């Protein structure tokens, strides 16, 4: 009746061990997403008016002044994408709304600190869960 | 302390009374409790009843044979004339005999058309352990029986309540008799159906052979009435046809729940059981 | 705002009471028996063989000389005292003296037992329940010893009488709350135990009561309890450390 | 023949039967003085009795924490199940999974895990399909998974598990874990075990081979409610004690032209030694291969 | 707002913050082991770590000594810790000090740890020990990192 | 300001035996495998650090009769020795300190 | 209350009066003093009333215990059980004579609120009401706006 | 003053009939005149309220709150008396049946306040109560399901008549 944590009962020879090993399957599985139009993608339609494409998620870093030709200085944002995918797509049927709804994900984390039904989403995805 | 009497002799009544709410006291036959007398309390049990009992075969009818078992004992310890005092068994086989000779003829007088298999079964609720005990207490019996153990068991009740119909069997005859089952008896199955009383196994099935037995096509369940199929709270009318001919109608909250209560409307109406029957006449003979 | 407890009692002694007074505690038993008897190692052996130990009774006070010598000390308080009645007469104070436990009876058991046996036979059985019967007897009682106290030791004088019984007994003792604990009512064991009784001669109102019971060492394990027990070790502080 | 539905009827009338002469035999009360050797409360001495107390009843007088951890007890150097009574005198001492050297308790453990697998088979299939039990393996615990070889009916020759098939096992198994039915060990004679597996071809022979080894001729049964099976060593109290349970796949051993033997493979897991989502996955994959004893 | 802030609010003023530091750097060299409520010992482990540091820079150093002057308010310690605990942590980078939790003081019930210096002649803690590798889950663990070395160099 | 109303017992029982104000169960509580008392798995052991303790102030209490006063720590190693003990070979130019007592098992020599 | 007392529906014992009309009352028990002023009114109920009231009523035993006391009383046992004491301290004769006719009267149920002033254990002959009764059926029975094959 | 809480420990069942269930265990055991709060004593006993014996004891030796040190004393020589003289077999086989808190005597002293007013402060003093029945303790109450609630729902539409009518 008493919670547990991934590592409370690992010894000093498998820490180590279990941490390479599911560092080892997230570079795998980002690395086998990295050839979308090999794997079966679904039909590109050309753009059209009123159209809505789907954004990023993006991780702030810092500030960086920024200068024109016309000689004035603008401060920029560094937004950094790192490890943005799409997780699942909703129909227009399926979402009850007007538009259709699409899912992103971004910021690669640990799989020892999510739910277990969080957890078994990206098991058959195949991608590290996301922030 | 204030002086008197009367509010602390009034307030020592009132504590008393808590005592035997937090602490009730277990039950104890009327007869050890006193302003009582044996002889006096069963010659008015004729009175109460109008009936002429006699007073040396009504008292034996209450004297059971864990009572003569357990009243030698107590002698035998204290080395203590001899008894001839009779048990009731002879008597109570001639209550119940009667009885359920008395109640047939009742029965399947007023219902015909009643299976006996069905008469069986209201003779053996009628004269059952639940309600002979219902009408056994509420008419003195259990205070004049003379047992073993108290409260009376339901089981040596029923007996001792047959018993007192034998003793008034002899004395008044079966005619005077027969009225005394007729309004302590039958009496007993008016605001219950049939049934509520003959509980049986599948109704479907025994209302088919009783069709056959007339010579009735196979009745045939349609839906008449539908309200809320889809939802948790639905109620179907299914009705019996036989021959294009509507037979019986029952409700239910789903289709073979009413499909079966549908059946059971049809026995009671075949057998003459309906709450539309004309109540049980009750007047005195012709 | 002043007020407080009445906390003022202190723990004194109740050894002795206050000293310098007149009156004295008056004792009806003694503590102990003025000399312990040891009962010879093999006579449960001897309990079966019931023609030698006819025999060894009757030898064993006539060679005792001090026994017979005590006996002479008793009739001169009781002029009508016999020996050949006591065995008898102990049994029906052996048999009243336990019928008293069940029904918790202790007002007339300070006149079976004497005042060193009540706490004893009380004290374990306060809140608990005992059925205990009397089935049959195997072996008549026989005087074992008679020994009496020193003349005026406290102004009074103290006879006990050494008395051996061999019968089957029945004890079954329940617990506070009617769960059976020791013992079986049904099936009764042999019973092999040397009852002492005890008279104070000197007042006049005096009787024999039952003293104590003699333990031999050589006597058999007593009936297993039914329910387990855990005995704990030695409780360690942190700083003690454990040995063996 | 007798039904499947009504073998095992004989067999807990023959087991209860078995149970209670050895508790006749028995006297009344026997006291036996047992002595708690161990790190925690040395010195301790229980006054128990005689096939009757046990070292579960040992461990409750001590404290609640020794009932839930002392998955094995440890008397005079030998294991000891907890629900098992005691014969006679003896220090004790309990073994628990999180200890320096808990070889014992693994083995213990993982023969157990065994035995539930094995009870589920028996009603999985259908009554027509003759389902014969074989033995439990003695797999190592290192090896990722404990199987138990089961034989199956000549119809079902080519029939292969599939992934709904091995999932209907693991919620039958967690039925079995929900039940709490305690481990209930009972050491018989040999021609006493014969007679309750005598229907069984394969137990027979599993019987005949303990008989020879140990010189008393003693053969251990365990039994989990209405399932009986024949295990060798010590076993865990509850089917409680197991948290996670999954059967991998299964295997069919070779040659299979003489006889098809099937190996159901699978992992578990006790409360104690809880494992993550993550790490649990991971073990599912080893316990799918193919794993054979040494 | 308290964001970025790793100095926690002790004492009477910042001032009085360095003295019970002092203080408690000052215990911990002479007994190397002290007990002290958690916050101000994880406050002085800080101090403790970079003290060492400056005991590796030698007793010569002008400004290393003058922080062992102003840190140790006992004198006869400054030559304990160029000549002892420096020495000990030669080998060592970092991490000298280790901080475990003890049951809370009686007084106040106030959350309390110990803090020592590694390699003391002081009798060892009751330190926590993880699982052993003989436990069944450690051998579960085991066998799959087997396979997986054997199959990798396949 | 004061109450406009006294606030009844009904009122009261909400508030006093809300779960918010309930003392909430501990469930990081395991016994220690060294003695068997109770520990919390992230607090070391009452009944082992006791243990340590009596006999480290034992230590520190021969450490003063040795120095004799303050202001006088030794610039060497220090070595805790037991009865039955010889200084080691790696125990060389160090303080020595005799302790009448056998060595604790959980005290391991290094 | 109504709210704070119980309550029961209007029932009879044994359905008493429908085949024959038993007397409920039981037993009567009065404890009369032969000195105190208290029982003026009892003493005289028991010298002239009580003789030609147990003539009326042969089904009921009458118990007259003559014992010192302050309040004298008059207990009625009942043939279900519930047992009514009442007291008729310093009470006239005609008082006392119509009180004990009173629970004569009575069946022994307690005396508390009456739900309805009917009980009847078939109230529907024709069938009782239900919302079926009162609507037409539809060819094949088909639902509104449903259309079949 | 009222003492019927040690009473408790004297009434004597009569002997069990040999086809009568065991009955388990009851010891009454109390401490008088505890300087603590009957307010603050009551969330140590409401927590211990139908946990087990020795789980009790892991709760109340952690808890920071002065009057859990003196819960466990009671707790201690209650299940020492438990075996000792109530005839319990296993000391770790009871459960907390009843465990409250009820005022004691407390003393009235002047608290000084400015203005040269003043009011009075009570030293308050607290009883604490507790029962142990041998037995595992009864398992915890399920949540009530839907299929509960729904059936409950189902019945109240059964057990509706045509009220105000005959
Ligand atoms: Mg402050
Ligand atoms: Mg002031
Ligand atoms: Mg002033
Ligand atoms: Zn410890």
């Amino acid at each position: 009746k008493s919670g547990t944590w991934w590592d409370e009962h690992l010894s000093e020879e498998n820490v180590p061990f279990i941490k390479q090993l599911v560092s080892d399957e997230d570079k795998a599985q980002l690395a086998s997403k990295l050839c979308p139009l090999k794997d079966e993608p679904w039909p590109i339609h050309p753009w059209e008016p009123g159209s809505f494409r789907v954004g990023l998620i993006a991780l702030k870093l810092g500030m960086m002044p920024l200068w024109t030709k016309d000689g004035q200085k603008h401060v920029v944002t560094l937004l950094q994408v790192q490890d943005c995918h799409v997780l699942k797509y909703t129909s227009k049927e399926n979402c009850n709304g007007k538009m259709a709804t699409l899912s992103v994900g971004g910021k690669t984390v640990s799989r020892f600190r999510k739910a277990t039904s969080i957890l078994e989403f990206y098991r058959e995805l195949g991608l590290p869960p996301k922030q | 302390v204030k002086k008197g009497f009367r509010a602390a002799f009034r307030f020592q009544k009132e504590l008393e009374r808590q005592r035997l709410l937090r602490c009730p006291p277990p039950p104890v036959r009327r007869s050890e409790k006193p302003n009582w007398d044996y002889h006096a309390e069963i010659q008015a049990f004729g009175h109460r009843l109008q009936e002429n009992f006699s007073l040396d075969l009504l008292k034996t009818a209450f004297v059971n044979s864990c009572y003569i078992k357990s009243e030698e004992a107590k002698r035998q310890q204290l080395g203590i004339v001899l008894l001839n005092l009779k048990s009731n068994q002879e008597l109570s086989e001639q209550g119940t005999s009667f009885s359920q000779t008395c109640l047939t003829q009742f029965l399947e007088d007023e219902y015909p058309d009643m299976p006996t298999e069905g008469i069986k079964n209201l003779v053996d609720f009628l004269t059952g352990e639940e309600v002979v005990c219902h009408v056994a207490r509420n008419l003195a019996v259990e205070q004049l029986t003379l047992s073993e153990e108290f409260p009376v068991p339901p089981a040596v009740l029923q007996q001792t309540f047959f018993a007192v119909i034998g003793a008034l069997l002899q004395s008044s005859g079966p005619e005077r008799t027969a009225l005394f089952i007729r309004d302590f008896l039958i009496t007993q199955m008016t605001g219950k159906e049939l049934f509520e009383m003959w509980k049986i196994i599948n109704p479907m099935g025994l209302l088919v052979e009783e069709l056959k037995k007339r010579n009735v096509s196979a009745p045939e369940s349609r839906l008449t009435r539908q309200s809320g199929g889809t939802t948790a709270l639905p109620l179907y009318f299914v009705g019996l046809y036989c021959d294009k001919k509507l037979i019986a109608e029952g409700p239910g909250e789903t289709v073979l729940v009413a499909e079966e209560e549908a059946a059971r409307v049809a026995l009671r109406k075949l057998y003459g059981f309906t709450e539309n029957r004309r109540p049980w006449n009750y007047s005195k003979p012709k | 705002t002043e007020k407080e407890f009445m906390q003022h009692a202190r723990k004194a002694g109740l050894v002795i009471p206050p000293e310098k007074s007149d009156r004295s505690i008056h004792l009806a038993c003694t503590a102990g028996i003025f000399d312990a008897y040891v009962p010879p190692e093999g006579d449960a052996r001897i309990s079966s063989l019931s023609k030698e130990g006819l025999i060894e009774r009757t030898e064993r006070m006539k060679k005792t000389m001090a026994s017979q010598v005590s006996i002479r000390r008793i009739k001169d308080y009781d002029a009508n005292f016999k020996i050949k009645d006591f065995p008898e007469k102990a049994k029906d104070i052996f048999i009243e003296a336990h019928l008293c436990l069940n029904n918790s009876d202790h007002d007339r058991l300070h006149t079976l037992v004497t005042e060193h046996c009540f706490p004893d036979m009380t004290w374990d059985i306060k809140y608990k329940t005992v059925r205990w019967s009397f089935v049959e007897s195997l072996e008549p009682s026989h005087v074992v010893q008679v020994r009496c106290s020193s003349m005026m030791n406290q102004g009074n004088v103290y006879g006990q009488i050494t008395v051996r019984m061999h019968t089957r007994q029945t004890l079954a003792i329940y617990d506070r709350f009617g769960r059976l604990m020791y013992g079986q009512e049904d099936v009764p064991k042999d019973v092999l135990e040397y009852v002492v009784f005890e008279k104070q001669l000197t007042n006049p109102y005096g009787s024999w009561r039952m003293h104590t019971k003699i333990v031999p060492p050589w006597a058999p394990p007593k009936q297993p309890i039914l329910k387990t027990v855990m005995i704990p070790g030695p409780q360690l502080k942190p700083e003690e450390e454990y040995e063996e | 023949q007798l039904s499947p539905t009504e073998l095992t009827e004989m067999r807990n009338d023959l087991f209860n039967k078995e149970k209670a002469r050895q508790l006749s035999l028995t006297p009344r009360t026997e006291k036996i003085e047992v002595k708690h050797v161990g790190k925690t409360d040395p010195g301790t001495v229980f006054v128990m009795n005689k096939n009757i107390s046990t070292p579960y009843s040992c461990a409750m007088h001590l404290s609640e924490w020794y009932c839930r951890k002392s998955i094995l007890a440890l008397v005079d150097g030998q294991p000891w199940d907890m629900y098992k009574p005691l014969t006679k005198s003896c220090e004790i001492k309990f073994l628990t999974f999180k200890d320096c050297d808990p070889g014992e308790v693994n083995k213990a453990y993982w023969r157990s895990c065994a035995m539930m697998m094995g009870c589920v088979i028996e009603r999985a299939f259908k009554d027509e399909y003759m389902v014969n039990l074989v033995r439990a393996p003695e797999v190592p615990v290192i090896s990722g998974a404990f199987c138990y070889d089961v034989v199956l009916d000549s119809k079902l020759d080519e029939w292969m598990p599939t992934k709904e098939n091995l999932r209907s096992f693991t919620k039958d198994a967690h039925a079995l874990i929900y039940k709490d039915l305690p481990f209930e060990t009972l050491e018989v004679e040999a021609k006493v075990a014969l007679e309750i597996f005598q229907h069984s071809k394969y137990k027979v022979d599993f019987i005949e081979e303990k008989a020879s080894q140990n010189p008393e001729r003693i053969v251990k049964l365990h039994r989990i409610g209405d399932f009986i099976d024949v295990s060798e060593g010590p076993l865990i109290p509850r089917t409680s004690i197991c948290f996670q349970y999954e059967v991998s796949a299964v295997h069919n051993l070779q040659p299979t032209q003489p006889s098809l033997i099937r190996r159901f493979q699978g992992v578990s897991l006790p409360v104690h030694l809880r494992a993550h989502f993550t790490i649990w996955d991971k073990l599912l994959e080893r316990s799918r291969k193919m794993v054979t004893e040494d | 707002i308290s964001h970025g802030r790793v100095f926690r609010r002790m004492g009477l003023g910042p001032e009085s913050r360095i003295h019970l530091l002092r203080n408690l750097l000052t215990g911990l060299v002479r007994h190397e082991r002290i007990e002290a409520p958690w916050a101000r010992v994880d406050e002085m482990r800080g101090y403790a770590e970079k003290l060492i540091d400056y005991g590796k820079l030698g007793d010569t150093n002008e400004r290393a000594m003058r922080m062992a002057d102003f840190w140790l308010t006992e004198k006869d310690l400054i030559p304990k810790l160029f000549q002892v605990l420096a020495p000990r942590y030669k080998d060592q980078t970092g991490g000298y000090t280790r901080m475990l939790q003890i049951p809370n003081r009686s007084l106040d019930r106030a959350k309390m740890a110990v803090i020592e210096y590694k390699g003391n002649c002081l009798p060892p803690l009751p330190l926590p020990r993880r699982d052993s590798h003989l436990t069944l889950l450690n051998q579960l663990l085991q066998g799959l990192r087997q396979d997986l070395r054997q199959s990798q160099e396949a | 300001a004061a109450p406009k109303n006294r606030r009844t017992i009904e009122v009261n029982r909400c508030r006093r035996r809300n779960p918010q104000k309930l003392i909430k169960v501990k469930n990081n509580i395991d016994v220690c495998p060294e003695c068997g008392h109770l520990k919390q798995k992230h607090v070391l052991c009452a009944y082992c650090y006791e243990k340590v303790c009596k006999e480290t102030a034992e230590i520190r209490r021969q450490i003063g009769k040795q120095e004799g006063g303050p202001f006088k720590a030794p610039t060497i190693e220090t070595v805790v020795l037991y009865t039955g003990e010889t200084p080691s070979e790696q125990d060389q130019g160090k303080r020595i300190i005799e302790r009448d007592r056998k060595r604790p098992s959980w005290f391991t020599q290094n | 209350t109504a709210r704070g007392t119980p309550s029961r529906f209007l029932a009879s014992v044994l359905h008493n009066g429908l085949g024959r009309y038993v007397q409920q009352l039981q037993r009567l028990s009065f404890s009369v003093s032969r000195d105190g002023a208290s029982s003026r009114g009892a003493r005289e109920f028991v010298e002239r009333e009580v003789i030609d009231f147990a003539r009326r009523n042969p089904g009921v035993v009458i118990y007259v215990n003559s014992r010192p006391c302050c309040v004298p009383r008059v207990v009625a046992e009942y043939l279900n059980g519930a047992v009514r004491e009442e007291s008729i301290h310093c009470k006239s004769v005609e008082e006392i004579s119509t009180l004990v006719q009173k629970l004569a009267d009575q069946s022994g149920l307690d005396v508390i609120r009456i739900r309805k002033p009917f009980h009847t254990d078939n109230p529907s002959i024709q069938g009782q009401w239900h919302p079926f009764t009162n609507k037409p059926t539809t060819f094949r029975g088909l639902r509104p706006r449903e259309v079949q094959d | 003053i009222s003492r019927k809480w040690e009473k408790k420990n004297k009434i004597v069942y009569p002997p069990q009939l040999p086809g009568e269930p065991r009955r388990p265990a009851e010891i009454y055991h109390c401490r008088r005149q505890i300087k603590y709060s009957k307010d603050k004593m009551w969330y140590l006993a409401k927590l211990i309220r139908g946990m087990s014996i020795d789980q009790a004891l892991a709760q109340l030796e952690f808890n920071d709150k002065k009057g859990a040190k003196i819960i466990k004393e009671v707790l201690l020589e209650a299940q020492d008396m438990a075996v000792r003289d109530h005839n319990v077999e296993f000391r770790s086989n009871l459960y907390i049946a009843e465990s409250t808190s009820g005022r004691g005597q407390c003393l009235k002293r002047i608290r000084y306040h400015g203005r040269g007013r003043f009011g009075i402060m009570e030293k308050v003093y607290c009883h604490y109560f507790v029962k142990l029945v041998e037995g595992p303790p009864p398992p915890p109450e399920p949540p009530k399901t839907a299929v509960a609630h729904a059936k409950e729902y189902i019945q109240q539409l059964r057990s509706r008549t045509i009220v105000h009518t005959l």
